[PDB]
């Protein structure tokens, strides 16, 4: 259920490339009164959705459904227009090979499970940094997850 | 546009250009770039002087945001340029 | 005009020299309708009659206590604060700005873990007449509970030939998911009161941000016999979150007395080269999410 060391490995490689694929501002950076609504819309590993220790003894599946979700979810965001458009990252650049770490991860958690936007330069590339800092505790807790399956949770 | 609309564009660009700054350390010339980074924020601080004041004069508000603009457009160049040195 | 707490009041001012301020009408808390007179602090002066007394506060002389009475008892009492707008800023005189990581940093949060629990910072030159109160919540628009304890001195010392006085609180998340991904930030909120002077100052983060593991603990050099190489070991601080196999740690080993020799380790040990008069340290940071590194622990060579 399913390779946790496998796991644990592409887990921890999406937590090194999401903090160094891309520029960093800082977490008091860049912040607004109408981010409550746009963390809405956004899919979170969040209190009772099971990818706390118990809940993984207990039956990890329930987490690890809500941690393909997002990976799927910011699979579709970052090749999408905010990523591509202008100023425009290649597929091969480090954010693109952050796109293809999430893909590798989804696709080892079901192999068959299938897969808004600024107008303004200036603004797509903002919500890059909004986007990957959100993005970069997303991945921490599946790392932690993985981690924790390969050391408890592996026969 | 207000005064305080204005500090919060100057402040989204020091911490877009502070984070560039650091991320050139982490990696067609660099020192170049570095140098011109540098430049840009020496400018903001020179613009910061004008805000808090408030043939040839000072600068009004419509020639701050404008200028404001023109340092927006020279990061995106900036950030181009790293973004194709490292792809 | 606003209550702050029971009986006390904020009045907003626009404050430059000479402001005209703002009328303010005071009721009375009484069933009482007839033989009611108004006082402000230690005067007797009588200020008006009536259940209502309408007074324009401008300055602090205008602040404080006001008292109504009625048959030389006394009634109620209503204490009136300002909160001053400078330039359209509001005042920031009790609080020293750290501007650390940015301007107008006047509180600094950290917590040691992911339980929930943080401490915040502030530091005044101010030593006496001087009260705070600590007030948080997760998130704004429908915030969800964290109680405070008591803000109180932390440390004292000398800054610029004046004394800096440091101050500490704890707060705790009353229903905290240790594990989780914060989606809404941390809003801490403290109310500063220095004699009839009123601010206030706020801080937002997620507490993933705000970490800052304690030291590694028990740090131990074994050495080589004919050797400078030593084995270097040591355990997770007993603070940390639990458990490790779910929140790792990452370590950074470095010998030091120009440069920089360090190793990286996601293990407990690691086997380094020591000379004389150098220490060798190692610092913690959490495996998976770029937060602070811990303070060194550090332990001589030889
Ligand atoms: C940090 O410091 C700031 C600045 O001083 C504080 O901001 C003030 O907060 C107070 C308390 O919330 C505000 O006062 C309250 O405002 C409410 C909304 O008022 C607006 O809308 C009405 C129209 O309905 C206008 O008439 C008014 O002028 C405002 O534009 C009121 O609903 C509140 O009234 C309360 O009392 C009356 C009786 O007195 C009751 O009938 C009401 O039901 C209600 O209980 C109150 O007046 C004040 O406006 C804020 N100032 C500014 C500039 O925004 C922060 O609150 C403070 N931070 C913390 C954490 O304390
Ligand atoms: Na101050
Ligand atoms: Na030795």
């Amino acid at each position: 259920s399913p390779a946790w060391t496998q796991c644990q490995q592409l887990s921890q490689k999406l937590c090194t490339l999401a903090w160094s694929a891309h520029p960093l501002v800082g977490h008091m950076d860049l912040r607004e009164e109408g981010d409550e609504e746009t963390t809405n819309d956004v899919p979170h590993i969040q209190c009772g959705d099971g990818c706390d220790p118990q809940g993984l003894r207990d039956n990890s599946q329930f987490c690890l459904q809500r941690i393909h979700q997002g990976l799927i979810f910011y699979e579709k965001l970052l090749g999408s227009d905010i990523f591509t458009g202008e100023p425009s990252l290649l597929p091969d650049s480090p954010v693109g090979q952050l796109h293809a770490s999430l893909l590798g991860l989804s696709q080892l958690l079901q192999p068959e499970g299938h897969h808004l936007s600024p107008s303004q330069p200036w603004q797509r590339l903002l919500l890059r940094f909004k986007i990957l800092r959100s993005l970069q505790a997303f991945v921490a807790v599946a790392a932690r997850v993985f981690a924790h399956g390969a050391a408890t949770l592996s026969p | 546009m207000s005064i305080q609309e204005i500090q919060k564009e100057i402040a989204q660009i020091q911490a877009v250009i502070a984070g560039i700054q650091k991320y050139i350390y982490t990696m067609m010339s660099i020192e170049e770039i570095q140098k011109q980074i540098a430049a840009i924020q020496c400018q903001i601080a020179a613009i910061q002087k004008q805000i808090y004041a408030m043939g040839g004069s000072g600068m009004s508000i419509e020639e701050i945001q404008k200028q404001i603009a023109a340092i927006q457009e020279q990061i995106l160049a900036i950030y181009k340029q790293i973004m194709a040195m490292v792809t | 005009i606003w209550e702050l707490k029971k009986d006390v009041y904020v009045v907003e001012l626009d404050w430059y020299p000479d402001a005209p301020g703002e009328m303010v009408v005071l009721t009375c808390d009484t069933p009482e309708e007839d033989g009611i007179t108004w006082t402000l602090d230690q005067s007797s002066e009588v200020l008006g009659s009536g259940k209502t007394l309408t007074i324009q506060v401008k300055e602090f002389g205008d602040a404080g206590q006001y008292t109504c009475h009625k048959g030389g008892e006394v009634l109620s009492h209503s204490l009136l604060l300002l909160h001053k707008k400078e330039d359209g800023i509001w005042s920031t005189d009790i609080l020293k700005d750290q501007k650390e990581p940015k301007n107008k940093t006047f509180l600094r949060c950290e917590a040691k873990n992911y339980s929930g629990r943080f401490t915040c910072w502030w530091l005044t030159t101010i030593s006496t007449d001087l009260t705070f109160s600590v007030k948080s919540s997760r998130g704004s628009s429908d915030p969800q509970g964290v109680t405070c304890g008591a803000a109180t001195l932390s440390a004292e010392r000398v800054r610029g030939d004046n004394k800096e006085y440091e101050y500490s609180v704890e707060c705790q998340e009353d229903s905290a998911c240790p594990a989780a991904e914060e989606s809404l930030p941390i809003e801490v909120m403290v109310d500063a009161v220095h004699k009839l002077k009123y601010e206030n100052y706020t801080s937002s983060f997620f507490i993933r941000d705000i970490i800052k593991p304690d030291p590694p603990k028990n740090l131990q050099l074994k050495p080589l016999k004919n050797s400078r190489q030593v084995e270097v070991s040591w355990e997770y601080p007993d603070t940390w979150s639990t458990p490790h196999s779910y929140f790792s740690l990452t370590f950074c080993v470095q010998v030091q007395g120009e440069k920089k020799d360090r190793v990286f380790t996601d293990k407990t040990s690691a086997t380094v080269i020591c000379r004389k008069n150098a220490s060798i340290s190692v610092r913690a940071q959490d495996r998976y999410y770029s937060s602070s590194w811990s303070e060194w622990a550090s332990v001589p060579c030889s």
